[PDB]
């Protein structure tokens, strides 16, 4: 069976590349504005870094 | 005469137990990211601090 | 008396003198970064606030 006629077609194929940037201000999120919370979070520190 | 604040500090010790070298963490943007890099040299770049 | 949102946190409160419903907002904001090319080189640094 021989093809006798053609079609060109033109198609659509999407792809992500990228995702959003985040940071993090620890001290931010566990304490808030507390100062005794703070000197308390300081035997954590290495984590958060 | 000078009066005393808390602050927090990185204090270097020499191989005979010395306190040769320290930075006040909370002076400058710069000694932030000194005193969270643990090192008193930075590298070239852009660094988040606070 | 007291207002909560949803972190739990409190945001409203209702004044016991003049019985006026007040707002609580927190006052520390904004992300910072700081721009150097080396300590090796210089200690003149850039600081952006975004
Ligand atoms: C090959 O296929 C094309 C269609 O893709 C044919 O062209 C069509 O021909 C009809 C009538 O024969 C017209 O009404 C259409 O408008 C034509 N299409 C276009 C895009 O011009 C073509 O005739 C076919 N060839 C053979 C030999 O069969
Ligand atoms: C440390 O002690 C040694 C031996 O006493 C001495 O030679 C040296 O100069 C001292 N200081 C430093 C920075 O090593
Ligand atoms: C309480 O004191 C304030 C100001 O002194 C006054 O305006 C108010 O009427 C008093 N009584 C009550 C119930 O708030």
């Amino acid at each position: 069976a021989i093809p006798t006629n053609f079609t060109i077609s033109v198609t659509t194929e999407i792809l992500p590349v990228s995702m959003t940037k985040t940071s993090v201000d620890c001290t931010m999120y566990i304490c808030g504005d507390s100062t005794e919370c703070s000197n308390l979070l300081l035997q954590y520190g290495s984590f958060c870094t | 005469v000078g009066y005393l604040q808390p602050r927090t500090f990185l204090l270097k010790y020499n191989e005979n137990g010395t306190i040769t070298d320290a930075v006040d963490c909370a002076l400058d943007p710069l000694s932030e990211t000194k005193c969270t890099l643990k090192s008193f040299t930075v590298e070239k770049g852009i660094y988040q601090t606070s | 008396q007291f207002g909560r949102d949803i972190a739990d946190t409190t945001d409203a409160v209702r004044d016991p003198q003049t019985l006026e419903i007040l707002d609580i907002t927190p006052c520390s904001f904004g992300g910072v970064s700081v721009i150097t090319p080396g300590t090796n080189t210089s200690n003149q640094v850039a600081v952006l606030y975004q």
